[PDB]
RNA sequence: AGGAUAGUGGCCUACCAUGGUUUCAACGGGUAACGGGGAAUAAGGGUUCGAUUCCGGAGAGGGAGCCUGAGAAACGGCUACCACAUCCAAGGAAGGCAGCAGGCGCGCAAAUUACCCAAUCCCGACACGGGGAGGUAGUGACAAUAAAUAACGAUACAGGUUGUAAUUGGAAUGAGUACAAUGUAAAUACCUUAACGAGGAACAAUUGGAGGGCAAGUCUGGUGCCAGCAG
């Protein structure tokens, strides 16, 4: 309802190939839009791309309303992936989280590794002929 | 007459048990001072310049 | 006149008198003597656990006449024996021997307080619970 | 590790505990400002405290002197500002004769009681801890929120409030549709 | 004068001289002594504290000796002894939490064997890998800031224009539970918010006191210099 997005503190930033300014919401009788959303307005304001528009940092006034944010219009999918960290890309859907072990667990692999000099194949038959 | 070990806790022990008495709460914190501030106040209570605050029932 | 030195190159004898002087304060002399250190039966701490050895009954002091309920304890921390008093209308009943007990001063600093002699610790606790609470039920005695 | 945050107490309990004379202004005190509790008190007495130790050695300095000025005017504006100082009093003289009556004025629970808002301070200091208010377009509800004179002109109702349109709240809709 | 050192120097050697410090406190002994920036209190002058977020030093069970390397007398490097201590088929082998977390002990006295490289910066052949450094959560009444436990009206009452003792109602609300977004590396929490959430609003405030110092009773029972209180 009455949805408004406000911008300071802009920034063209070419070194990135991005842009940096401040975002501002000015919604009432609502708790706040989702991040998605403000992209989809970015977007239809901008006339750029839903993927180009990455927005994260939002909090809202004391008395609810209006909230502040930060954001990035890129100028491609290729520019937002290249200049862009894996947890935004996860949050949107432009990439994947990658399915690693547990921390404990893959330090305590790299560990298990200290423990065979040469190729693990070659300790892994070795032992097996030991072990006949 | 003296005393000893074995007479501890005679008067606790002999005193005849009373309940304390169900009574309405009183309010805590800022209602607690508007109570003070009007019994000191605004209701004061003065008698001839003697202002007694727990006196007797008499 | 009035007996110290004055002059403008006198700061030594000042300092050094100053200095020698103090020691007639008791609470500058404990300090510097690390008497709470190697003396005191608490080596200097504010609370000490203990064990009860007996229970014992002191006569007040004049002009009152009383039987004070203290017991006789032996402390964890270097074994020294000391006299506690347990406060609070019945409560002897709640400490026994070899209980473990944890103690504090009377708040006169290591001297004697009202009209028990020659005690110096009260007791704080029986069995890990408070005395307070065992006087006012709102714990009990875990045996 | 990382840098310490600086941090400090806004308050000090008198050296005597039980003075009848003190203790009788403290309470008329709270009760003409309807305050929580004695802390309120004695932290208008601890800033204006510091401000009095600040402001009496300016005084005691020299004028046109660009610490004692500076300071002073500094000190001057910011009391002005907030309305425990008027118009015609800047001088860093009147500063002295200030009192805890003066600070405890300012206050959104004494200000929401002096135009209306409420029946009573009581009343004013419900409604600003059950969120009723509004200061400008910044809704507060810390009662001790000092307001300037900029903002003496800006308070009224919450914008969402339920005596400042909006829905009315649970009791309401509890009873009226029965 | 040489030797040694990266280099000065009794740093060490040879020969020689007999010097060097001290009541202006040497030397020796104590330190419940790492130093400093600082901290607490503070009319002024002072007193007391500083293991500990920064800087400097030192140590890695105790001692010593070395390798490598620009740089270590390095201990998450080696060598040996001492003390502890693990495995063993008894022939042998392997150790160093005053890193993080966790156990035992000690005591008056102090927290989870959690998540992560997203920030801070560091290292490497390196834009990419690694970082218990560090950051995020758990425990956390060490301290510090703000700050609910209620409020407003009416009857006859009471009283000299309201300041009135009770019980009659309409309302308001967040403590908490929970749609959702946000927050975030992912979360949590805060902040924002659907449906909920108070009359004994039992959603019930505590700790100490009432002879004086020192604020607040000579009211009722119990005991009877006993039991207890009492700085
Ligand atoms: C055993 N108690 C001693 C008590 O005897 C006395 O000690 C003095 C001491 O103050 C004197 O010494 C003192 O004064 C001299 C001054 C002459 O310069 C100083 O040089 C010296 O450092 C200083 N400690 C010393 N000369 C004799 C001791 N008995 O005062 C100090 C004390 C520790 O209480």
């Amino acid at each position: 309802d009455a949805v408004t997005i406000r911008t300071r503190k802009v920034i063209s930033n070419p070194l990135l190939a991005r842009r940096q300014f401040v975002i501002d919401v000015l919604h009432p009788n609502r708790a706040n839009v989702s991040k998605d959303e403000l992209r989809e307005k970015l977007a239809e304001i901008y006339k750029a791309e839903k993927d180009a528009v990455s927005v994260f940092g939002f909090r809202t006034q004391f008395g609810g309303g209006k909230s502040t944010g930060f954001g990035l219009i890129y100028q491609s999918v290729a520019d937002a992936k290249r200049f862009e960290p894996a947890y935004r890309l996860v949050r949107y859907g432009l990439a994947e989280k990658v399915e690693k072990a547990s921390r404990q667990q893959r330090k305590q692999k790299k560990n298990r590794d200290k423990k065979i000099f040469g190729t693990q194949r070659r300790a892994q038959k070795r032992a097996a002929r030991r072990n006949a | 007459v003296h005393g000893s070990l074995a007479r501890a806790g005679k008067v606790k022990s002999q005193t005849p048990k009373v309940e304390k008495q169900e009574k309405p709460k009183k309010p805590q914190g800022r209602a607690y001072m508007r109570l003070l501030y009007t019994r000191r106040f605004v209701n004061v209570t003065l008698t001839n310049g003697k202002r007694k605050m727990n006196p007797s029932p008499a | 006149g009035k007996g110290k030195p004055r002059g403008l190159n006198s700061a030594r004898k000042l300092r050094v008198h100053r200095r020698n002087n103090r020691w007639a304060d008791q609470a500058y002399k404990a300090r510097l003597l690390g008497t709470a250190f190697k003396s005191s039966p608490f080596g200097g701490s504010s609370h000490a656990k203990g064990i009860v050895l007996e229970k014992i009954g002191i006569e007040s002091k004049q002009p009152n006449s009383a039987i004070r309920k203290c017991v006789r304890v032996q402390l964890i921390k270097n074994g020294k024996k000391v006299t506690a008093f347990v406060p609070n209308d019945g409560c002897l009943n709640f400490v026994d021997e070899n209980d473990e007990v944890l103690l504090a001063g009377f708040g006169r600093r290591g001297k004697a307080k009202g009209d028990i002699p020659g005690v110096r610790f009260k007791v704080v606790k029986v069995s890990g619970v408070s005395l307070l609470a065992l006087w006012k039920e709102k714990k009990e005695k875990p045996r | 590790p990382r840098a310490p945050r600086t941090y400090s107490k806004t308050y000090s309990v008198p050296k005597r505990p039980y003075e009848s004379a003190r203790l009788d202004a403290e309470l008329k005190l709270a009760g003409e400002y309807g305050l929580k509790n004695k802390r309120e008190i004695y932290r208008i007495g601890f800033q204006l405290s510091k401000i009095r130790r600040a402001a009496r050695d300016l005084l005691t300095r020299d004028e046109k002197d660009p610490k004692r000025l500076f300071e002073g005017n500094a000190l001057i504006r910011r009391l002005v500002r907030i309305g425990v100082l008027s118009e015609d009093k800047m001088k860093l003289d009147y500063v002295l004769a200030l009192k805890p009556e003066d600070f405890l004025e300012r206050r959104l629970q004494t200000q929401v009681f002096k135009l209306g808002l409420a029946r009573s301070i009581h009343h004013a200091r419900v409604l600003i801890t059950q969120r009723h208010i509004a200061v400008g377009k910044q809704i507060v509800n810390i009662p001790s929120f000092t307001v300037r004179l900029d903002s003496q002109k800006h308070i009224d109702f919450a914008h969402n409030s339920p005596y400042g349109g909006g829905r009315a709240g649970r009791v309401k809709r509890k009873n009226q549709g029965k």
